[PDB]
């Protein structure tokens, strides 16, 4: 029997592939220092294992932070759009996530959905920088029922 | 032919706001350099002529989000001034520590992530340590982290809790030590000099041409503030001085940011010297809300709290330009009030969008790798830029 | 304040075990002793002619003085 | 013969790794493939290129530098005969001429780095 | 007053060039002043285990939007739509129809906590103190849809934890 | 048994790089005043098989890259440059003992730039050329200087052998004889690497290491290799050049261990040096090279040509 | 001579904590291994630790256990398990436990 | 003079320096009292098998057995 390997190894690229999850900041406006207080000292991500480095190449998954003006949306796409095919969006802050206190006028869009599909919606503004941390670790929790190879096993 | 069209990057790792940029060079040489701001733009101006002044209020606290009290302190001081009110002294007090308070942030702010931009990847979390010291009073006084008004016309509401001030000390009693550490950490680098000494210089006159209002007028020549000049609070009385420059370097500027910060020290003691016991809010019941145990029991409170939520205070009509220091220099709203409740038109005024076009005069003698500086040096949000 | 020492003992190890291989087995595939240096000709022709005066074609045994008897 | 084996070795682990960092990935447990890729327009990346004199340049007295340096490289062999006089003379000749060099393209407009 | 920096003599006199040829040559200051103080190293960080360690908090701290209700839970809010009227982002939603004991209630009470700013105006006017921001973040939907509050997840929310907000409220109600 | 030397040798530099990211993370992470990480197993010991299985799995990921040729040739020259240049260390024992030496490192040392032109090269983006042949630049304009401090410094040796730099070792280390060259070369070893000040970076700038580290995945984790191994070895090379310990045959593993030690700590000042001070801008680094570096270093090697023939000791060529 | 104090200070928290397995077992549990403080009022599967005061932020720390809702497992740990009293002491909000 | 090299000393001492060490890098092998030593030395190591001559019929000196000391003798390095 395999199928003990095909659920051992997918809790191994699994495990290991979450454990890491160094994402890219995109933070476009005042959600993106809250970020950067995740990135601070006391809240601190590195223990958790998430790196801070900026590509959208290099990237193994994307924050959306900050409100998005039609006029960011196309780049914001093609950001989401040269990256590893395993990828995932945590869209952070009341704006991103469905428009926040703007969701009116012209310039924003309404959501980041309806640019990029999204897994972690955050709220707050700006969601408490452990609220974000606890954004950030849901998704790794999303990540560990992925059970992606063994439907690759079509059983 | 030669040149070239070179852009923008998405971001560096604490990168605040992006801007695209087109630099028309020569070899390794910036001649021609247009930035393109405008990308995040969500339109708050018009937002604002839909809501009414207690509505709008946290747009002018969020257009610049670094700093926050002061904006407050701006669109306040606008609809007092337009209002024909004064905020008891208690309040003023209150509203001028927070406002140090908040230039000592966005100071530390500027200064840090323009070392992490250049190089420098510690400094950074050095000071955003005492940053999230600082978030950690705001969530006390105002109830949230960030982005909590805190500050209403006619005064603040919601005094400090008890046993606050005692915190506030304690910080500023070291806060001193630690940003000296950084002054070990810097200042006879001969790295961080060496790359940022003469880019970027600016002529005073050229310098109130283009309009700057800031750091810029402070650290080159022209000795000049609104603070000093034209006092719009108590924040008269306590004593404390401005730094200058005679290099109009850009050096220059970075200590003038540092010594504005230990002054901010300076007057945030005296300030926790001298606050006195009166109230907060005015009393004047129908400017501003009355506290609950008034409220309840008591009719006209409630009429008063009622409409004044619903339909907010009537502004009489008149055309004000309101103008603080905030720390990115100049910062003022100019509101337009029909007799109403809501505004009509209120254009608040970014030091950053009259410094960010300056690049321009600016940067025309230094190349791209110190453009990164110029554009850094001057503080510069583009959320507050666009608007 | 500890976190790091660890990683460096591990990085310890990591670059000490070539070491103490490369020595044990010079000290061992070689005979009790090192490995000779033959960087200049006349060395070599030293070695050779140890081999060739083993008798088990091999440098590691040296004969002796005893063996001339 | 023996730094040769190490030479197999080490250019397989080489290649071994490689192949393994390119199969893994497309050996992956779903590969997806759609978006376009714009080789297209000029201003991506910068724009053109007028390439100037001055990192050629750079590769230049990269070279009679390098040529300079290389024949001052047996020295440590030279140092030692019989005869210190010429040895002390040459060799403080050759490098200060080397020196001599660099001291010319320093005084003319070479280097100077902002243009 | 005016007090400014950099403008100085710089001594081009003896001993002080001196250590000027030592200090561009040797790099003292560099060496000593920053490896030295960035040896500095050895005290405690601050980080914090967020899982099983949390930061500091303030009573008047602003978390998601849980209704309250009276001792014999009456539903506490009265449908006067203040709470709606000041929202800042607009959202919010009441409709109110007399129920059967004639006493008014909310039929449809919702927020979007998408658009919601997290103001704190909706806690200041609702007379009764219905709606508070609750202490709690609780959050990380998977959905656009689940970010989206009924009247009866606001109840449920409030449920969950009042004592808690008992004791905010009881504590802060002095200055408010 | 020799295959045995050879794995012995070239799996512990691997080793070596991973859990050297880890001592990174962390000294880099608590010198910043915060803790580096834990919670990918205890104390942060299963981060780098994470960064390493992980770092591999994510899908090749872009574009057309016009050449087949170079774009598989430079990671395999890269690494197999970056594996051999440890050969002739000498540790107790080299594993190859060869006469020049020394200059066998400098020379492949010189060859590793190809890797630049080329993966640059291969990018098909004409901005990634560029920043590419910047970077060749520095790193050639250090392979200069470099050289010439070599061949001072070596000069008190008196051959080239590598090993008996040991033996000049016994009495006093190099550092005393010449610090101000080994104090440039240190810093020497700062530049091909470019460790911060010399990095080239993110944000705005002239991002040769945005494709550079961006591109090519996997073997990006193949270039990340090659770079942090062969910042080990100008870690280790110093540590037998300008230092050293007592070599007390029959326990060689003495002289193992506190090399290892001194070696370590060097790398631990790199990461170190990288968290401290901000970058250089382009222009002023090369021609900061240009300006002081060189002529210093010309006035020093010719006075210690001059140096030995005076004090009347010139070293025993063997 | 100072040192024997600070191995005697692991070798005291290790010991008297969790005993032989529990060292392994609270270490990969949470990377954070504190000295036992006090008792915390275990109330649900979860128990709470308060230190001596020590020091702030970082001032108190819990373990989640296991079996929460009769659903999920230990390895799960995240916010949300405190029950609302928990969340108001563990936050700071009240030093009235 | 005074004031030059005290001014480029004041602005560029790496270039001073340099030229500092180059110059005395120069003369000094001239002047000190060790340098005869060094060529002494490096002539009394003999690379190459000293190869024996007819002895009869010529002035006797250098003579045969190896500690009869009519020849050169580098004793002074044997202590020194
Ligand atoms: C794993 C468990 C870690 C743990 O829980 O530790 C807490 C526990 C005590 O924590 P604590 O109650 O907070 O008391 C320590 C102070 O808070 C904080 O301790 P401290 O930092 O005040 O004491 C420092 C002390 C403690 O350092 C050591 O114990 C390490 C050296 C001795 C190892 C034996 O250092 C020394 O004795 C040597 C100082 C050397 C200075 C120069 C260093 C240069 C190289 C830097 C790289 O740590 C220990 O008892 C240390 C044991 C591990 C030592 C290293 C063993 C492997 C090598
Ligand atoms: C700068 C790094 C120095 C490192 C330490 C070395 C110290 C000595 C460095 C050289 C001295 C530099 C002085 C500054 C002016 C140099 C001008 C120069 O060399 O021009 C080329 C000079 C030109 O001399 P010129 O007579 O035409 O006048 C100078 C004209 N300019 C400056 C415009 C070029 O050419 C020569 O000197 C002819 C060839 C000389 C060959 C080598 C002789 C070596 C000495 C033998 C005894
Ligand atoms: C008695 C007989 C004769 C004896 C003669 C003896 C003479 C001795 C005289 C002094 C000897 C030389 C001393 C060292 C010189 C090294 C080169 C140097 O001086 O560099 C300085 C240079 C100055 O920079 P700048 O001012 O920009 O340039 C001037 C250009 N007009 O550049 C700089 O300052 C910037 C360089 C910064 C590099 C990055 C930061 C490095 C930090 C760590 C450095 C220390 C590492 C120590 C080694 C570690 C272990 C090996
Ligand atoms: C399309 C591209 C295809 C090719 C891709 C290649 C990728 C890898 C390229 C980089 C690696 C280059 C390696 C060069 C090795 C040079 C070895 C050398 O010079 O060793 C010196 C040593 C001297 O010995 P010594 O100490 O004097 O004496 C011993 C005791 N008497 O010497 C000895 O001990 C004798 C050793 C002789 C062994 C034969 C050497 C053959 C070298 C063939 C090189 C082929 C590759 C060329 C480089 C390509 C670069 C792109
Ligand atoms: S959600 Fe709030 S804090 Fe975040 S970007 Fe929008 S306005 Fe700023
Ligand atoms: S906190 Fe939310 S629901 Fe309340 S008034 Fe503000 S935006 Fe509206
Ligand atoms: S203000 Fe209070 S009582 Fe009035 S409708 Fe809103 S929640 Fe209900």
């Amino acid at each position: 029997r395999g199928e003990y390997v095909v659920a051992k190894l997918d809790d191994l690229i699994n495990w290991a592939r979450r454990s890491s999850l160094w994402p890219m900041t995109f933070g476009l406006a005042c959600c993106a220092v809250e970020m950067m207080h995740m990135a601070a000292p006391r809240y601190d991500m590195d223990r958790f294992g998430v790196v801070f480095r900026a590509s959208p190449r290099q990237s193994d998954v994307m924050i959306v932070a900050g409100t998005l003006t039609n006029k960011m949306a196309p780049a914001l796409r093609k950001v989401y759009d040269q990256m590893p095919e395993p990828r995932y969006v945590v869209s952070m802050g009341s704006c991103a996530n469905g428009g926040g206190y703007y969701h009116y006028s012209y310039s924003v869009v309404r959501g980041c959905d309806r640019i990029v599909p999204v897994d972690i919606y955050v709220p707050g503004c700006p969601p408490t920088a452990e609220a974000l941390l606890y954004g950030i670790l849901q998704l790794q929790k999303k990540i560990k029922r992925e059970k992606r190879l063994r439907i690759w096993y079509r059983r | 032919v030669s040149n070239l069209t070179l852009n923008f990057g998405p971001q560096h790792p604490a990168a605040h706001g992006v801007l695209r940029l087109v630099m028309e060079l020569s070899g390794e040489m910036v001649r021609k350099c247009d930035p393109h701001i405008g990308l995040l733009h969500r339109g708050t101006e018009k937002l604002i002529e839909y809501k009414t002044y207690l509505q709008a209020l946290p747009y002018f606290d969020r257009l610049d989000y670094v700093s926050m009290m002061c904006n407050e302190q701006a669109y306040s001081l606008a609809v007092e001034k337009l209002l024909n009110i004064q905020p008891p002294p208690r309040a003023q007090w209150i509203r001028v520590l927070f406002g140090e308070i908040t230039r000592l942030l966005n100071h530390i702010m500027a200064v840090t992530t323009h070392a992490l931009d250049i190089g420098a990847m510690t400094p950074f979390f050095w000071m955003f340590e005492e940053r999230e010291k600082m978030f950690e009073f705001y969530e006390r006084v105002s109830g949230a982290r960030m982005h909590a008004a805190y500050v209403r016309p006619g005064g603040v509401h919601q005094d400090l809790p008890l046993g606050l001030m005692d915190d506030i000390y304690e910080f500023s009693k070291n806060f001193s030590l630690r940003i000296d550490e950084l002054e070990e950490m810097l200042t006879n680098n001969r790295i961080w000099r060496n790359r940022t000494v003469d880019i970027g210089v600016v002529t005073a006159e050229d310098a109130l041409n283009y309009g700057f209002s800031g750091v810029m007028l402070r650290g080159s020549g022209i000795q000049w503030d609104l603070r000093k000049t034209q006092p719009y609070d108590v924040y008269d009385q306590v004593e404390f001085d401005v730094p200058i420059g005679s290099r109009g370097d850009c050096y220059d500027r970075y200590l003038c940011r540092v010594e504005e910060m230990r002054q901010s020290i300076r007057i945030i003691s005296q300030c926790l010297n001298k606050m006195p016991p009166g109230e907060i809010k005015v009393d004047d019941a129908k400017v501003s809300p009355p506290k609950r145990a008034e409220m309840k029991t008591s009719m006209e409170s409630l009429i008063h709290h009622f409409k004044l939520y619903t339909e907010g205070y009537q502004v009489p009509p008149g055309a004000t330009y309101t103008a603080i220091e905030a720390p990115k220099g100049e910062f003022g709203v100019y509101l337009v009030s029909d007799g109403s409740s809501r505004p009509y038109r209120c254009k608040i005024k970014a030091p950053g969008f009259a410094h960010l076009a300056g690049l321009d005069k600016m940067s025309k003698g230094h190349m791209l790798a110190d453009v990164v500086a110029i554009i850094g040096t001057q503080d510069i949000v583009f959320g507050e830029v666009d608007r | 304040w500890f976190e790091v020492l660890p990683g460096i003992a591990v990085m310890g190890v990591c670059l000490f075990i070539p070491g103490m291989a490369t020595a044990r087995i010079h000290r061992f595939s070689n005979g009790g002793r090192e490995k000779r240096v033959a960087h200049y000709s006349y060395q070599w022709y030293l070695m050779e002619r140890d081999r060739r005066v083993s008798g088990v074609n091999r440098y590691y045994v040296s004969k002796g003085l005893e063996n001339i008897d | 013969m023996n730094l040769m084996i190490t030479l197999l070795t080490n250019f397989t682990l080489a290649t071994l790794l490689v192949t393994i960092a390119f199969w893994l990935p497309q050996l992956n447990v779903y590969s997806e493939k759609t978006s376009p890729y714009e080789c297209g327009f000029d201003p991506m990346g910068s724009a053109r290129l007028p390439f100037s004199m001055k990192f050629f340049l750079v590769a230049i007295t990269f070279l009679l530098f390098d040529l300079e340096i290389a024949l001052l490289l047996p020295l440590p062999w030279a140092s030692q005969t019989t005869n210190l006089n010429t040895m002390l003379t040459m060799a403080l000749l050759l490098i200060f001429l080397l020196a001599v060099s660099l001291a010319y393209e320093w005084t003319q407009k070479g280097l100077e780095w902002t243009e | 007053t005016y007090k400014y920096v950099n403008l100085r003599e710089p001594s081009m006199d003896m001993k002080s060039v001196t250590d000027r040829a030592a200090q561009t040559l040797l790099w003292t200051e560099l060496i000593r002043g920053l490896g030295m103080t960035l040896s500095y190293l050895f005290r405690e960080p601050a980080t914090i285990n967020y899982p099983f360690e949390k930061g500091p908090l303030s009573p008047r701290f602003r978390g998601e939007h849980a209704l309250r209700r009276y001792p014999s839970g009456e539903e506490r809010c009265i449908a006067c739509k203040l709470c709606e009227a000041v929202c800042p982002a607009q959202a919010i939603t009441i409709e109110a129809e007399p129920r059967a004991d004639g006493s008014r209630r909310t039929t449809r009470y919702d927020i979007d906590m998408t658009k919601c700013i997290y103001c704190g105006f909706c806690q200041e006017a609702c007379p009764v103190d219905a709606i508070v921001e609750g202490p709690n973040f609780e959050f990380s939907t998977e959905t656009h849809e689940e970010l989206l509050y009924n009247k009866e997840k606001l109840l449920n929310n409030g449920d969950k934890w009042e004592a808690e907000i008992a004791a905010n409220i009881q504590a802060d109600y002095l200055y408010r | 048994m020799f295959m045995i030397n050879v794995l012995t040798l070239i799996i512990p530099i691997l080793l070596a790089v991973a859990f050297l990211t880890l001592v990174e993370r962390k000294v880099l992470g608590y010198m910043q005043f915060r803790k580096g990480p834990n919670v990918v197993g205890p104390y942060g010991l299963l981060q780098p098989i994470a960064d390493a299985i992980k770092l591999f799995i994510k899908e090749p990921l872009r574009p057309a890259t016009s050449s087949i040729s170079m774009f598989i040739l430079a990671p395999i020259l890269a690494l197999t440059l970056a594996l051999t240049m440890w050969i002739p260390l000498p540790m107790p024992y080299p594993l190859i003992n060869m006469n020049l030496g020394v200059l066998f490192m400098l020379a492949m040392s010189s060859l590793a730039v190809y890797s630049i032109l080329w993966s640059g090269w291969a990018s098909n983006s004409k901005y990634a050329l560029i920043g590419a042949l910047r970077a060749v630049a520095q790193t050639i304009s250090y392979e200069v200087t470099l050289a010439i401090i070599l061949l001072s410094v070596l000069l008190m040796n008196g051959s080239f052998t590598l090993s008996t730099l040991i033996i000049t070792q016994e009495q006093v280390w190099l550092i005393f004889p010449a610090w101000p060259l080994a104090m440039m070369w240190f810093i020497s070893t700062l530049a091909e690497t470019n460790r911060a000040p010399f990095d080239l970076t993110e944000g705005e700038s002239e991002l040769v290491s945005g494709f550079n580290v961006e591109y090519a995945a996997g073997p990006f984790a193949l270039f990340f290799m090659a770079e942090y191994a062969n910042i080990i070895m100008m870690n280790i090379f110093t540590t037998t050049l300008f230092l050293g310990a007592f070599h007390n045959p029959y326990m060689p593993e003495l002289y193992t261990i506190n090399f290892t030690i001194k070696s370590l700590l060097l790398s631990i000042t790199f990461l170190w040096i990288r968290a401290s001070y901000p970058r250089f801008r382009y222009d002023q680094l090369m021609h900061l090279l240009w300006k002081n570096f060189l002529p210093l270093t010309l006035a020093l090697c010719m006075w210690h040509v001059s140096l030995p023939i005076l004090l009347s000791s010139i070293p025993p060529q063997t | 001579m100072e040192l024997l104090q600070v191995l005697k200070r692991g070798l005291q928290q290790v010991s008297g904590h969790g005993g032989l397995r529990g060292y392994l077992r609270v270490l990969f549990r949470a990377n954070d291994v504190r000295v036992g403080t006090l008792v915390g009022e275990d109330k649900y599967g979860n128990k709470y630790y308060e230190d001596n005061k020590q020091f702030f932020g970082r001032h108190r720390w819990v373990i989640y256990t296991t079996e929460m809702n009769g659903k999920n497992t230990f390895w799960d740990v995240d916010g949300s398990m405190v029950p609302p009293e928990w969340h108001r002491w563990l936050h700071c909000m009240t030093d009235d436990p | 003079v005074a004031a030059f090299l005290k001014n480029v000393w004041a602005k560029e001492p790496v270039l001073v320096a340099s030229f500092a060490i180059a110059g005395l890098a120069v003369i000094l092998p001239t002047l000190s009292p060790y340098t005869k030593y060094s060529l002494m030395i490096n002539r009394a190591t003999p690379y190459n098998y000293p190869v024996p001559l007819r002895d009869d019929g010529n002035m006797p000196d250098v003579p045969s057995h190896p500690q009869d000391p009519q020849g050169p003798s580098l004793e002074w390095l044997k202590r020194l």
